[PDB]
């Protein structure tokens, strides 16, 4: 489930009129058309941060797994954080990060190597040339992993009690017995085939890692979100090389190639093109942000129900009689293991 | 109301020069002057304006006296002490009620402070004033508005400024205005209670984007920061051969319009000052370019079409016109980018007994396509006769432009020469006389590489330009690399520094301190730009060494990094939050604590069961 | 806003310009105000969709939290939901979720089952818990120890397959009478 | 005429609406009126 | 409960410039304004 999108903070002044005073004066004649755009994108960014907060920040106390790890037979090393890794992330959580490629990290401070780009500069340098920047998320993808680790260590050491109040420790065999009792099967079944069910759980966990290793793309939803964002940004940059029926598409060209009395006609055309192009980007970003907010509210509800307890609604927390759920952090989203 | 204005205002906490008296320096005048004085009764009468203050240019004079004012516009000669000795060509006399008001409560301690503001926008001399009975002793800061008195259109040139004195048997407060954006707080009764600048302090720039005099706790995005370039490099090609415009303006037989001679001007330096000396022009109508802005452009090729035509036909020649010449003789294309030149020549297309050398075409089977010659002598058909001869219904196509020294101007030989440019993306073979300055790399500079104007940072590259390659670009079609015309080397181009400034402030009712966040830019770059004073931000927030913090979201100036962990208060970005905390108070940035560090006591057989309970009532909106 | 016109007042440019020429400026004003009223309408549509999502959420929250008890965790407030009381607010609704939250807990002991005589005994509804010396059955969300009887537990097993099974004696109210 | 819908041409300021007395505190140099969204509000009577 | 809407694939080229070459040439000067529209409508159809 996608949880957030790329946070953009476009500037009308530089995007429409790159370092130009005459064009800025002409744009001032359109009223507060671009204060609206800046406000809308600021609201979108704040809403994405709130979406991440809703989805992951569900536990106040950050829990930790016990120093030893023997949960009655259930093998959780595949989703618990790995101390050896510097990033402290799960093995299944690394594949999601290695299978999604972000065009712009945002937290790069890339300025200083557009000169050092040597070859033809890329999308990011090209966007920076026309005032088109991307903000970084408030929550790093290193403490989102900490939120996920706390959530997963609270559901395997305390059951669902940590989702209501104080985290009450409960052995994992008895937690499984309770989850079984919650779907209409008596507890004795689990205690009579605990070894078999532990083997089944371990096999199921083991065969979900290869299913993401070898598949072309199962994260195609998150990659679709990222591609839509980068492609909207690209189709918004590419509108700055369009004449819009003007003499030339370069402000620094038509400014030095015409006197101010006549250059106003062409600058007006370029402004009325770039404003209508930046109002398409803002509108599609608002619509996509509403869609992403719906998906993130769905993800937050799914976390609060599937993860912090047992859900009696059929086909909500996976197919079958739901028992438990594990969250995993993915680029701009979350992954549930039902 | 919280109305926001952009006009000439005296900057807040600016420099005002305080004088004394006991000779009378002539202060410069520009963008207006703010004047203030604190006096007992009267020692200052009025002011003098104008340029060079002599009997060669007009000037102003606004001396007050006991009852009236004496405003005028004139060309006074001098006084060197009756304040003038000349009123020769002098009019625009004006008289009204006096500007000076003085009142005393039976005592001289009421040293009323008189404040004045003058400006000369589009003439229309504006004067503002306000007499505050203060306590002018120390020029207080208590806000004080200014009411206009008179607005009179002198419409002159003012650069210098002076003042008059009085007699007898600590004043002169002068400040200079600047174009600034102000946010003014209006009282219910219509006065102005408070005003805040919008280019002074980070808090001020925020208080004037939330158009409010109170900024609630949080982080607010105000503007962006750019590094204005230090130097301007213009790198034109390695050619010094002056163009043959001489031999296109020094010719003797500018052909007739039916055969428009077309020369080609390439591999040359085009200084159009030689275009401006061989011809006392009558029509310099340029369409694609401004004639003033012609020495700073580079053209791939230049065509000089020369032909002598009659007077009305000069007005005829233009993009998208009509007539016997614009249709059958010479048709300028609609999207023309160039200039037309027409000057009078009845000394070379004239003689006694007359001349009829020139020619033109009134008879063509169709219109002439743009830039097409049609030299041919075919008799125009009439009726249905294939006739080959002259006479009725059988007409020769081209008739004469017989030129003689005596017709009206509407019928005289103007030697029309039109210049056609190709201002597109291609190697430039013709450029203006602009000199080729040196090259500086690793520094924000305005570049004019072979007519490609822009801004950015340049450096060495390892590109593999093919020998024919000249420009560079990227996947979104923005010019990336330019081959140096005089070094044949490859230089990449960077944005200036473009980013975004966000101001992190607590509530204004708590503190006036702020933190500044420059988005996604290394803080060494913003530090060197600040020390070079080349940053667009004119609000310079302090940098004490403990207020710099390279965040993954940019760098933070004005907040110190504490290594503790607290709940997030003001979200900055990338796991860093700022808050107003005691030391005795300052703004600190920290890494957000996700919650209490808790460890569960999971075991094989240990269980925690609640022996009690609580009932909590939460709220959801 | 002039939108690049002579003036921003229609009653001004109409009284200052003749109809043949004022059309150029009025067209500019129209194409500016129409594009300004199509931004307002579009953003109002987006905000209305968002408000509809929030109001559908509020209606579902009312129908579940108010008109019944919701077994969904963290939907009707934090904790085990008990009730919810609605309150009307300007352009919205306010919920007062009454929830049951546990309190002071103690480490006791637990075993998956109790093996009395060759047979594993499991709790009908609750946890086998131990003060430390005397095994007790109790609920899950509240401590209420009870004597382990044949009514509290159901019996099925062989006392060789349950891992962690503890040895204790269950009671029957039948042998005595 | 006040308290009646009338077309006004106050000193070249054309418009339509209803006029009446005010208790505004126009400074002597003040001539026009407006509000927070820049719409002409009150016009000082040129002959009263 | 509605489940889907009508799937449309409006084409800018014919909608804006019916079988016209000059009009298409002028429309090419507006950049990728209509590739965006086609992509949005295709996304809507796939989403339905
Ligand atoms: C839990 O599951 C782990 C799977 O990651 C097991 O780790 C394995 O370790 C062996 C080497 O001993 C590797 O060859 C194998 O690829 C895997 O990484 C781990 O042993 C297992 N532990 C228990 C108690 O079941
Ligand atoms: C706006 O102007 C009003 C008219 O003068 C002021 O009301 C007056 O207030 C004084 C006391 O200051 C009274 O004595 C007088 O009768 C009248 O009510 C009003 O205060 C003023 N508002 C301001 C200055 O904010
Ligand atoms: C247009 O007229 C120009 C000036 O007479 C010609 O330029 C010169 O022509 C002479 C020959 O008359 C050359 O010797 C000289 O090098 C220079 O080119 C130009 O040729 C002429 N063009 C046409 C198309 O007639
Ligand atoms: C469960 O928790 C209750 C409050 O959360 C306890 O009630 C308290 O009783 C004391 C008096 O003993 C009061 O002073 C206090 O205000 C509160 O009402 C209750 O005793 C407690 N029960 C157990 C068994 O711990
Ligand atoms: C086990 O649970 C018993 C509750 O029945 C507690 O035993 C009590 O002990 C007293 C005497 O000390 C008896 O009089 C009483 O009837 C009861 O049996 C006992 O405290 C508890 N064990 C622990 C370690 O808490
Ligand atoms: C619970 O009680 C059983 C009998 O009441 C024990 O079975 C015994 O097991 C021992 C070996 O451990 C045998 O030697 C003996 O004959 C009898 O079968 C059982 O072990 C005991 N379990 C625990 C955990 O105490
Ligand atoms: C005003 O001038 C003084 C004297 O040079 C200087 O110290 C002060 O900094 C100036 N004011 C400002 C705001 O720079
Ligand atoms: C002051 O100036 C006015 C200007 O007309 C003049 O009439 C008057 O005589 C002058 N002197 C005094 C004392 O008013
Ligand atoms: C006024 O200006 C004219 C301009 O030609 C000049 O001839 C004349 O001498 C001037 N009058 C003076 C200086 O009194
Ligand atoms: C005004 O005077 C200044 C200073 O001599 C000069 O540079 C400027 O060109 C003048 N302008 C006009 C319009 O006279
Ligand atoms: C033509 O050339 C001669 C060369 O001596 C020069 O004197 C004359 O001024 C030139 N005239 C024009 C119109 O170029
Ligand atoms: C530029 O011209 C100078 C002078 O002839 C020459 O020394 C230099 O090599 C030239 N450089 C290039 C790149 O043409
Ligand atoms: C940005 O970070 C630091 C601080 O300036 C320095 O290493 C250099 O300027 C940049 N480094 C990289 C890797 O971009
Ligand atoms: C305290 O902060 C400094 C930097 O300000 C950091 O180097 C150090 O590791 C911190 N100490 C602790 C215990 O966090
Ligand atoms: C739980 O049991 C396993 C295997 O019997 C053992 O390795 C582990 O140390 C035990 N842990 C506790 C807390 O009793
Ligand atoms: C249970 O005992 C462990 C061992 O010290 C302790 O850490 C934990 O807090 C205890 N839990 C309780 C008393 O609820
Ligand atoms: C308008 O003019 C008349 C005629 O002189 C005069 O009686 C009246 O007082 C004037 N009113 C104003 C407001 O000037």
């Amino acid at each position: 489930l996608p949880v957030s999108m790329t946070k953009t903070s476009v500037d009308c002044t530089m995007y429409i009129c790159g370092d130009s005073t005459e064009c800025s004066n002409l744009l001032l004649q359109y009223g507060s058309f671009c204060t609206q755009l800046k406000r809308a994108l600021t609201g979108i960014a704040v809403e994405q941060d709130k979406n991440t907060q809703e989805v992951f920040a569900q536990v106040k106390q950050i829990y930790k797994t016990p120093p030893i790890k023997y949960f009655g037979g259930f093998n959780f090393s595949q989703i618990l954080p790995d101390p050896s890794k510097p990033s402290k992330r799960s093995p299944i959580e690394d594949l999601l990060f290695n299978k999604v490629t972000l065009a712009d990290a945002g937290f790069i401070k890339q300025y200083g190597d557009c000169l050092g780009d040597i070859a033809a500069r890329d999308l990011i340098c090209a966007q920076k040339f026309n005032g088109l920047t991307v903000l970084p998320p408030l929550l790093t993808d290193e403490m989102i992993a900490q939120y996920t680790s706390a959530l997963l260590a609270g559901t395997i050491t305390s059951g669902w009690t940590f989702g209501a109040g104080p985290a009450l420790q409960i052995p994992f065999p008895m937690q499984m017995a309770y989850r079984f009792n919650g779907i209409g099967v008596t507890q004795n079944v689990l205690y009579e085939n605990q070894k078999l069910i532990a083997n089944q759980f371990n096999s199921a966990i083991g065969k979900i890692q290869d299913s993401l290793f070898s598949t072309p793309s199962a994260l195609g939803k998150l990659q679709d979100v990222v591609n839509h964002n980068a492609q909207a940004l690209n189709t918004l940059v590419k509108q700055l090389s369009s004449k819009f029926g003007a003499i030339s598409s370069v402000l620094n060209d038509i400014l030095s190639r015409l006197d101010p009395p006549e250059a106003e006609v062409q600058i007006d055309r370029l402004i009325t093109g770039r404003l209508q192009s930046l109002q398409t980007y803002v509108t599609q970003q608002l619509i996509r942000a509403a869609e992403i907010r719906a998906s993130a509210n769905l993800a937050a509800t799914k976390m609060s129900e599937c993860v912090l307890g047992q859900s009696k609604r059929v086909d909500f927390c996976g197919k079958g009689y739901h028992l438990m759920s594990f969250p995993q952090s993915a680029p701009h989203g979350v992954v549930f293991l039902h | 109301v919280l109305h926001l204005t952009q006009d000439l205002f005296l900057p807040f906490f600016s420099n005002v020069t305080w004088f004394h008296a006991i000779d009378n320096p002539v202060l410069p005048f520009n963008d207006g002057v703010y004047f203030a004085s604190t006096e007992k009764s009267n020692i200052i009468r009025g002011w003098i304006f104008g340029t060079t203050l002599d009997s060669k240019t007009q000037s102003l004079l606004i001396v007050n006296n006991a009852t009236n004012v004496f405003i005028k516009v004139c060309e006074f000669q001098f006084c060197n002490d009756g304040v003038y000795s000349s009123a020769n060509n002098c009019t625009f006399e004006y008289v009204s009620q006096p500007f000076l008001m003085d009142l005393e409560g039976k005592q001289g301690n009421f040293k009323n402070l008189r404040e004045f503001v003058f400006k000369n926008i589009d003439g229309y001399f504006k004067i503002y004033s306000k007499h505050t009975p203060i306590i002018g002793r120390d020029f207080p800061q208590g806000f004080s508005a200014l009411e206009p008195l008179v607005d009179l259109p002198i419409g002159i040139n003012i650069t210098r400024f002076q003042t008059l004195l009085a007699l007898n048997r600590a004043d002169y407060y002068v400040g200079y205005l600047q174009p600034r954006t102000f946010l003014l707080k209006y009282n219910e009764n219509g006065t102005i209670t408070d005003a805040v600048d919008c280019a002074l302090d980070p808090l001020s720039e925020t208080k004037c984007t939330l158009k409010s005099f109170t900024v609630e706790k949080g982080i607010y995005q105000t503007s962006n920061f750019r590094v204005q370039p230090t130097e301007s490099i213009v790198r034109f090609p390695n050619v010094t051969n002056l163009c043959p415009f001489h031999e296109v303006f020094n010719a003797t037989r500018f052909a007739s319009v039916y055969a428009w001679n077309r020369t080609r001007i390439s591999n040359c330096v085009a200084d159009y000052s030689v275009l401006y000396n061989f011809a006392p022009f009558f029509a310099f109508k340029c369409y694609g370019v401004s004639p003033t802005k012609l020495n700073d452009l580079c053209f791939t090729n230049v065509y000089a079409d020369s032909f002598v035509i009659k007077g009305n036909e000069v007005s005829q020649i233009a993009p998208g016109q009509t007539g016997n010449i614009a249709d059958y003789n010479y048709k300028l294309p609609d999207d023309f980018t160039g200039c037309v030149i027409a000057w009078n020549s009845n000394k070379l297309d004239s003689k006694h007994s007359g001349n009829y050398d020139y020619w033109y075409r009134l008879f063509r089977k169709s219109k002439l396509k743009p830039f097409e010659r049609d030299i041919s002598t075919e008799i125009y058909q009439a009726g249905n006769k294939p006739c080959k001869g002259k006479g009725p219904n059988c007409y020769f196509p081209l008739q004469s432009y017989g030129f003689r020294p005596t017709y009206g101007v509407g019928h005289q030989p103007y030697r029309v020469v039109v210049l056609s440019f190709e201002l597109l993306h291609a190697p430039a073979t013709v450029c203006g006389p602009k000199k080729s300055t040196n090259l500086v790399k690793n520094k924000c500079v305005n570049f004019n590489f072979n007519g490609l104007t822009g801004t950015g940072v340049l450096t060495k590259s390892n590109k593999k330009f093919l020998p024919f390659q000249q420009f560079g670009r990227d996947i979104v079609d923005t010019t990336d690399a330019v081959r140096d015309p005089q070094t044949l080397e490859i230089l990449d181009i960077t944005p200036c520094s473009f980013g975004g400034v966000s101001v992190i402030t607590p509530g204004t009712n708590t503190s006036n301190q702020v933190a500044v966040l420059y988005q996604g830019v290394n803080c060494t770059e913003v530090s060197v730009a600040i020390h070079a004073d080349q940053l667009t931000p004119t609000w310079r927030v302090y940098s004490t060494g403990s207020n710099v913090f390279q965040t993954r979201a940019g760098c933070l100036i004005g907040a110190e990094y504490v290594n503790n962990s607290y709940e997030c208060d003001i979200p900055i970005g990338a796991g860093i939050c700022a808050s107003y905390q005691t030391q005795s108070q300052s703004i600190i940035a920290y890494t957000m604590s996700l919650g209490a560090e808790n460890s569960v006591a999971y075991s094989n057989n240990s269980i925690a069961i609640p022996t009690n309970f609580t009932i909590s009532v939460t709220t959801e909106i | 806003s002039k939108f690049g016109a002579i003036s921003s007042v229609l009653n001004d440019i109409l009284s200052r310009l003749d109809p043949p020429e004022a059309e150029v400026q009025i067209d500019r004003l129209i194409t500016g105000r129409l594009q300004s009223l199509q931004t307002y309408v579009t953003q109002q549509l987006i905000r209305a969709a968002e408000i509809r999502a929030s109001a559908n959420l509020a209606a579902t929250k009312m129908s579940e939290c108010v008109l019944g008890q919701s077994k969904r965790v963290d939907f009707c407030g934090k904790g085990y939901h008990l009730m919810s009381f609605p309150q009307s607010a300007p352009h919205g609704v306010v919920f007062l979720h009454v929830t049951y939250v546990p309190a002071q807990e103690k480490n006791f002991t637990t075993a998956p089952a109790i093996c009395h005589d060759g047979k594993a005994h499991f709790p009908r509804e609750g946890v086998f818990v131990s003060n430390g010396t005397h095994w007790f059955v109790t609920q899950r969300n509240f401590y209420e120890p009870q004597i382990i009887t044949t009514d509290n537990t159901f019996v099925s097993g062989n006392c060789d397959v349950v891992i962690g099974i503890v040895n204790n004696t269950v009671y029957d109210p039948l042998q005595l009478e």
